[PDB]
RNA sequence: CCGGGCUCAUAACCCGG
RNA sequence: AUGU
RNA sequence: CCGCACAAGCGGUGGAGCAUGUGGUUUAAUUCGAUGCAACGCGAAGAACCUUACCUGGUCUUGACAUCCACGGAAGUUUUCAGAGAUGAGAAUGUGCCUUCGGGAACCGUGAGACAGGUGCUGCAUGGCUGUCGUCAGCUCGUGUUGUGAAAUGUUGGGUUAAGUCCCGCAACGAGCGCAACCCUUAUCCUUUGUUGCCAGCGGUCCGGCCGGGAACUCAAAGGAGACUGCCAGUGAUAAACUGGAGGAAGGUGGGGAUGACGUCAAGUCAUCAUGGCCCUUACGACCAGGGCUACACACGUGCUACAAUGGCGCAUACAAAGAGAAGCGACCUCGCGAGAGCAAGCGGACCUCAUAAAGUGCGUCGUAGUCCGGAUUGGAGUCUGCAACUCGACUCCAUGAAGUCGGAAUCGCUAGUAAUCGUGGAUCAGAAUGCCACGGUGAAUACGUUCCCGG
């Protein structure tokens, strides 16, 4: 995965959106397309509408998910059984 | 070949002794061009046999061979236009080859803790004419 | 003969023996033997009880069998409960690190069964 | 039963190359691209001049171009008036000072390319192909007295179903490598599409190497 | 290859050529062992802002003549089909069929 | 004292041999001292390409380019020699490198 | 040449036919020892008549082609022809030698081409095998064409050893209308010969007598 | 005085120098037995001297490079044979009859297009 | 009955379950 | 046995 | 009558796990083409973005790409805000150059059309290119010749060959396209030139061809020589040809490669390109972000590693070929258990680096076991490329140790430096080889024969 010399990664616009939201206490779901952004502790308690190729999925951040990538919580494929 | 027939490739004599039969033996034993391994095994087995019975390594080996050499075969040829299992003579060269192949086959099955030991015990059984080597010959005869 | 935990190593060379412990591979085995200052190829049998005691001390410095199993179970449970894609795959008994599922998945899916 | 290219095989045996400049890896691809553009241009301009081949060299950081045509007057112009324009523009696209030389094809009948071009031209004017083939072939012998073959393929005479047909006279020993086979092709467009043309012209045997 | 593809490729090469030095400099900062943590953080954050096509990785070689995206040879800047015809013409200096 | 070392590359062996003939003849008549033309191992590059435009795997052919090498060394570079050998011109196909 | 010379030479010999065959009748003196026998009284005149016409041909100097396919006579016909500087065939008579002479001409051209190459010595340009190969090819062409390579066209008159062995050449001669001078015996139709020579077509002594007389006739007639 | 011979086999080549002597031999500044762990090669290289029974009368200095142990052994044998014939040409007869004089020419076969190996063709798939 | 093999193939006929 |  | 056609031999496939392709199923989408041989590690010599042709959503309408007219300004540089981005909005900015002194060339913006654009349809409208029979020995013409003609002969016959190769015979004589030869490569020797390659005899040496020196040897690469049934015996129709022998590095096409006759399959490709022609122009064209091409009850093809003592593990120690390198290859030294990191010499490369070959061999150990066999799977923890490794990368360390103990009916490859087995290099390429193309090391068995088949 990403080197430690490098440090974690996040997309800037998402960072500003979340920072502004938390200062404001607006706490409305955030539309975003940044599956590759990493989760930082501050985002706990927020809600992110994450694009899944088709649609933006609601997600409720919690401290456990810290360190994961957002795309990890929005499946892009569908399946229900061949039979 | 359909057009013609061609001679059999000449094979060198073993340098240690010079018995071409031994060279053919190591060849029929060798696997994936590991000739050195094969000759090592052969020498080990030959010693552990000849110095536990018989007089001489080469002579003991040869007599052991002779005790298993076949004389007849049954493999079918379409002589009469169909797969007749006609029994015909076997060439002395072919008799030697069959004996050698049978004895080497037996040892692989014998399962002692070393291939040198398997080979030595098989060849001792052959010298004693009590072993599967003579069995294959006599089953062919039967 | 027994080391820490309910496991009797059999009476072979010590390293091979110790690997029996769930959580002790070859590397940990060599490390343990070096720490105890014991030749690796001695039989499990014939060691004084003090030597086996110091070895019992050595293995204590690692996560023991019964707790290693619990740790792994807890980790997998955490991932399962979290709901992450990787966790969702675990509950479906499917390859969990990106191998083709069209073919060559018997070790995870199990023996084939007809439609 | 596809055949090999007659010229490709005999390169370095009896046939010399059409481009004899040395280069290293960095220079190589762009040199080839430049040469490609140069030919693609000169062919566009000199269509009426009956040009056969162009050989290019790059000595001493300069490009030198030699052109083979059956009638220099059309390309040399009065007092060199337009060949100078060619020199200027080729120097421009090549990015180097340019030099031009003219060689005069003497028997346009015995050039594969000119023969094929003539045939295509006649085709575009609704000439009946068999006549063109026969006249070309017979000419070849009348002047050069050595083997020739011709093929044509396409929707001949606007026929609904395309087909191919050919005509041979004299020796054409392809499998032989000593044979100085001149070979070329050319193109013809029609209301109905495309009609290809290929030509072989034997001219005797080379003994002693190209040297 | 559609004209749009060649347009894309030429735009990519030009734009990537433009920002070469700046990207190299910011890279030098980001990878530095002793650089301050905050400086590296800022350098990483800023790199996102450059045009994505600035990166050389996004380019794809294509046949000069045809722009085909497969079967490319760097030695000639051409794809397999084109090279063969030219070779047969004998326009490539010194090239010959190989029989060793 | 000084020494001139010249390396030559080409694709035609006969042509480069002729080039060396020019070099040695001029150096001889100008009264220099010479080490004979030394052959060096010749690189050959090889390329195999798929002949068919569509899917015909296992159908293809291969080509090679051979670059030759000759070396000449001059151990009495009289000044009247030095410039004269820069007055010479070589065929387009021959690449010349001079060094001291 | 007179009757007893012909008898001593075996000119009177013939060919037994099973029972009796009328085809072999034209010059039968009779039969003895189960062999039909030729009338030499008729042998002398027609033989001399053929020679006389040949002499006239010799006085004319028109070319005489001497062709032998009957194996024993081949070297003798070659000798007789070259004694007079005339052309000869000493092998199988290739069919169409007259009707397809158009083709024969090209082989003469190519024969001379390779012979010129031999004089040039330029076979030494070739790889060793191909040099030997061209030499061998030239040898075959010399073997077959040596006897006619100087003929330049269709021959004026034909000498033939045996109508019973040269019948294809006689066929072509009748086709083109070329006079034939030949030995005729029993078992053969005489009409294939314009100036028939009655006499045995086999015996080597008879063949020697024929060839000696004919070559002497050619040279004497051309020298009048 | 001294005599020389060159030998080759597969990709190996050997230079051989021979002089009268008690019979020591050094190849690449090592003893014969040191060089080859396998003992067959020791006979292989000595067969010519055994054949002409010259073992203890000639001293040998050898150099070899390229190819493997087997090829190098063969090249040494060939070079020794040639050097012997340089020393005394009358030996040529028996040397040829022994098969030592002939230059074995067998070499590896190049890979070919569509073939996994020199001649090994891919599995046919039954169709 | 379901699957694999035999055939340019479908049937007949072989090998599992 | 059949088979555009 | 011929061919690894069968037979005689050796090793596999078909059962296991995994890599890879295809069918089916599923999906918003899983883009398109290729399906007996002759489709299935195939186009694709390399899909995280790009690529990309598919899906969702967001945007443009003379346009991303070209010419033509008007019109306005050099260009360009720097920087700010909004937005996922496309874009939009602004700031400073530039502010130039040839100018015949008119302007113009430059570029950049807007407008107007004529036009642009298409991986949209037809490989059964075509060119070009390729597979297939098959490196199979055949395919034809002219002149002549026979039959009232439709035609035949040549090209069939007896031999003999890899072969319509050759000889005899022969109403045929010849010719042309195929066959063979001319070309590259390998096996032996001679000549030429000797550095960055070479070290036999000399001198010195710390012993390093290290250096003085050598031009022998190896080797490098140009040019020569050499094999033709030439020699001998037998055989044969004195034929051709066959069999044996001598000599030679090499003997009967010495070995390998390139080279594919007339035509068959309306075989494949409109998606390399070209093109007849039909179809779409605020859209079947163009721009952008995220997704997919990698899904998963299943079926099939091609591969890779295994079920082991000819073996597994530890220690020591030998012997290659052929390639690649400038944003390149990167030593040395330092650091880390390791993938690596730091520093930094050298080399456009017989000079420097990639890069110490593995089997082998010497010592020890393991004792027939689901093992000191086998490694899949999963947890934890890291390195490196890239803006960016969730979907979806390769690699290292610890821990974990599935199935598997020689595999049914059935079926493939191979006649000698081959099979089998062991390593090394290259192209595509930021990164991503169990595929593909090359290189060497070790190195076999079997062929009675043509009856079956299979094909020709
Ligand atoms: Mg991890
Ligand atoms: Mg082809
Ligand atoms: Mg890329
Ligand atoms: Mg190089
Ligand atoms: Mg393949
Ligand atoms: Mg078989
Ligand atoms: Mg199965
Ligand atoms: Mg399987
Ligand atoms: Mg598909
Ligand atoms: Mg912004
Ligand atoms: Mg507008
Ligand atoms: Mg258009
Ligand atoms: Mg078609
Ligand atoms: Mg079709
Ligand atoms: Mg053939
Ligand atoms: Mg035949
Ligand atoms: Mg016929
Ligand atoms: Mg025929
Ligand atoms: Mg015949
Ligand atoms: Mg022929
Ligand atoms: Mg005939
Ligand atoms: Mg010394
Ligand atoms: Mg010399
Ligand atoms: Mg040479
Ligand atoms: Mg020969
Ligand atoms: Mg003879
Ligand atoms: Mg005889
Ligand atoms: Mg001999
Ligand atoms: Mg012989
Ligand atoms: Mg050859
Ligand atoms: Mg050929
Ligand atoms: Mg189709
Ligand atoms: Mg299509
Ligand atoms: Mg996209
Ligand atoms: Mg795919
Ligand atoms: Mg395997
Ligand atoms: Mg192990
Ligand atoms: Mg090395
Ligand atoms: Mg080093
Ligand atoms: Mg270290
Ligand atoms: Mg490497
Ligand atoms: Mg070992
Ligand atoms: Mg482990
Ligand atoms: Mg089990
Ligand atoms: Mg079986
Ligand atoms: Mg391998
Ligand atoms: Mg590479
Ligand atoms: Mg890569
Ligand atoms: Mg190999
Ligand atoms: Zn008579």
């Amino acid at each position: 995965p990403r080197s430690l010399k490098k440090g974690p990664f996040i997309d800037l616009h998402l960072l500003k959106k979340v920072e502004k939201a938390v200062e404001s206490g607006d706490k409305k779901p955030l539309r975003t397309w940044s599956r590759r952004s990493t989760i930082f502790p501050n985002m706990i308690g927020l809600t992110i509408a994450v694009h899944n190729g088709r649609q933006h999925v609601p997600v409720f951040v919690t401290d456990e998910m810290v360190g994961h990538k957002l795309g990890e919580f929005a499946p892009t494929r569908t399946y229900r059984g061949h039979a | 070949p359909r057009r013609r027939v061609i001679g059999q490739r000449k094979i060198l004599p073993d340098p240690k002794f010079g018995s071409e039969l031994l060279a053919k033996f190591v060849n029929i034993l060798m696997v994936d061009g590991k000739k050195s391994t094969a000759e090592s095994i052969v020498y080990s087995a030959l010693e552990t046999l000849a110095q536990r019975s018989g007089k001489s390594e080469l002579e003991a080996f040869e007599v052991a061979l002779e005790n298993v050499r076949p004389t007849v075969e049954v493999k079918s040829r379409r002589v009469g236009g169909s797969t007749y299992q006609v029994p015909v003579e076997v060439r002395p060269v072919r008799r030697n080859a069959l004996a050698m192949r049978w004895i080497v086959e037996a040892a692989r099955k014998r399962g002692d803790k070393s291939m040198a030991l398997r080979l030595a015990n098989e060849l001792s059984d052959a010298a004693e004419n009590k072993g599967t080597a003579v069995k294959k010959r006599e089953d062919v005869h039967r | 003969a027994r080391i820490a935990g309910i496991n009797i190593p059999d009476h072979k060379h010590a390293v091979i023996a110790l690997t029996s412990i769930y959580g002790v591979g070859k590397t940990r085995s060599k490390a343990i033997l070096a720490a105890a200052g014991i030749a690796e190829d001695v039989k499990i049998s014939e060691l004084s009880e003090g030597q086996i005691d110091t070895l019992r001390d050595e293995v204590a410095k690692f996560v023991v069998e019964g707790d290693l199993r619990r740790e792994i179970s807890m980790s997998i449970k955490r991932l399962m409960d979290l709901g992450c894609y990787r966790g969702l795959r675990h509950r479906r008994g499917l390859p969990v690190r990106g191998q083709r599922t069209k073919t060559n998945a018997r070790t995870r899916k199990g023996p084939r069964k007809p439609i | 039963g596809q055949k090999v290219h007659p010229n490709g095989i005999r390169l370095g045996i009896v046939k010399p190359w059409n481009s004899t400049w040395f280069a290293n890896t960095k220079e190589f691809a762009d040199n080839l691209d430049s040469d490609f553009k140069v030919r693609q241009y000169l062919t566009k301009e000199l269509a009426k001049a009956s040009v056969s081949r162009i050989v290019i060299e790059r000595p001493a950081k300069s490009i030198r171009v030699t052109i083979h045509t059956a009638r220099p007057g059309i390309v040399i112009g009065k007092k060199g008036e337009d060949v100078e324009k060619l020199r200027k523009v080729v120097a421009d696209i090549a990015g180097v000072p340019a030099q031009i030389n003219i060689a005069e094809v003497r028997k346009p009948e015995l050039d594969a390319k000119l023969v094929a071009d003539s045939i295509t031209s006649q085709l575009e004017r609704r000439v009946m192909f068999r006549r063109a083939m026969k006249r070309a072939v017979q000419n070849a012998m009348r002047l050069g007295a050595k083997g020739i073959k011709v093929e044509v393929s396409g929707r001949l005479g606007g026929a609904e179903i395309a087909r191919t047909e050919w005509y041979r006279e004299g020796r054409v020993p392809l499998h032989t490598l000593r044979a100085d086979i001149d070979y070329n092709t050319s193109e013809a467009h029609t209301t109905y599409g495309v009609i290809g043309v290929k030509v072989w012209i034997f001219k005797g045997e080379i003994l002693g190497g190209m040297a | 290859a559609k004209q749009s593809m060649k347009a894309r490729e030429v735009k990519r090469v030009a734009l990537a050529d433009k920002y070469f030095a700046k990207r190299a400099e910011l890279k030098a900062i980001i990878s530095d062992v002793n650089a301050s943590d905050e400086d590296r953080w800022n350098a990483v954050l800023k790199l996102q802002t450059l045009p994505r096509d600035s990166s050389p990785s996004r380019q794809r070689n294509r046949c000069r003549q045809t722009g085909r995206p497969h079967g490319f040879l760097r030695k000639f800047g051409l794809s397999r089909i084109k090279v063969r015809e030219a070779a047969m013409r004998g326009e490539i200096p010194g090239l010959k069929k190989a029989s060793w | 004292n000084q020494r001139i070392r010249i390396r030559l590359k080409a694709f035609d062996h006969r042509l480069i041999d002729q080039a060396t003939a020019e070099i040695v003849e001029t150096a001889k008549r100008t009264g220099a001292q010479v080490r004979g033309p030394i052959p060096l191992p010749t690189r050959k590059e090889r390329f195999t390409v798929l002949i068919s435009p569509h899917v015909n795997k296992d159908a293809r052919d291969q080509y090679e380019i051979r670059t030759h090498l000759r070396l000449v060394d001059i151990v009495e570079p009289t000044e009247k020699t030095v410039d004269a050998l820069m007055r010479l011109d070589l065929a387009a196909g021959v690449d010349v490198q001079i060094s001291l | 040449v007179s009757m007893r010379d012909m008898l001593k030479a075996g000119v009177h010999f013939g060919h037994q036919t099973r029972y009796w065959n009328p085809k072999m009748k034209p010059f039968i003196f009779g039969a003895r020892n189960k062999v039909h026998i030729i009338n030499l009284e008729k042998t002398v005149p027609m033989f001399n008549e053929a020679l006389a016409e040949l002499n006239k041909i010799a006085s004319r100097k028109g070319k005489i082609l001497f062709v032998g396919t009957k194996r024993a006579a081949s070297e003798a016909v070659k000798d007789a022809a070259l004694s007079c500087d005339q052309f000869f065939v000493n092998h199988r008579w290739l069919g169409g030698m007259l009707t397809n002479w158009k083709t024969v001409r090209q082989s003469i051209k190519r024969l001379k081409d390779l012979e010129t190459q031999s004089q040039d010595g330029t076979f030494d340009k070739l790889t060793k095998k191909e040099a030997l190969m061209r030499t061998r090819e030239l040898e075959k062409l010399e073997n077959s064409l040596g006897g006619i390579k100087d003929m330049g066209g269709l021959p004026d008159a034909l000498f033939v050893i045996d109508a019973d062995h040269e019948h294809i050449a006689i066929k072509e001669a009748n086709n083109l209308g070329i006079p034939v001078f030949a030995i005729v015996d029993t078992n053969s139709d005489p009409d294939g010969v314009d100036f028939v020579i009655p006499g045995n077509d086999d015996a080597i002594r008879a063949v020697t007598l024929y060839l000696g007389a004919v070559a002497a006739t050619v040279r004497e007639g051309r020298s009048q | 005085n001294q005599y020389y011979g060159t030998g080759r086999r597969k990709s190996s080549a050997a230079r051989v120098f021979i002089k009268p002597g008690n019979g020591k031999i050094v190849i690449n500044q090592r003893s014969l037995e040191q060089y080859f762990g396998r003992e067959t090669a020791r006979m292989v290289v000595r067969q010519p001297l055994e054949l002409v029974d010259m073992v203890e009368k000639l001293d040998l200095y050898i150099t070899v490079k390229g190819g493997g142990i087997s090829g190098q052994a063969g090249a040494i044998r060939h070079g020794i044979t040639r050097a012997l014939m340089e020393y005394d040409e009358s030996l040529r007869s028996e040397l040829r009859k022994a098969g030592f004089v002939t230059r074995d020419a067998r070499q590896v076969e190049r890979k070919k297009v569509g073939l996994r190996k020199a001649r090994r063709r891919p599995q046919f798939s039954k169709r």
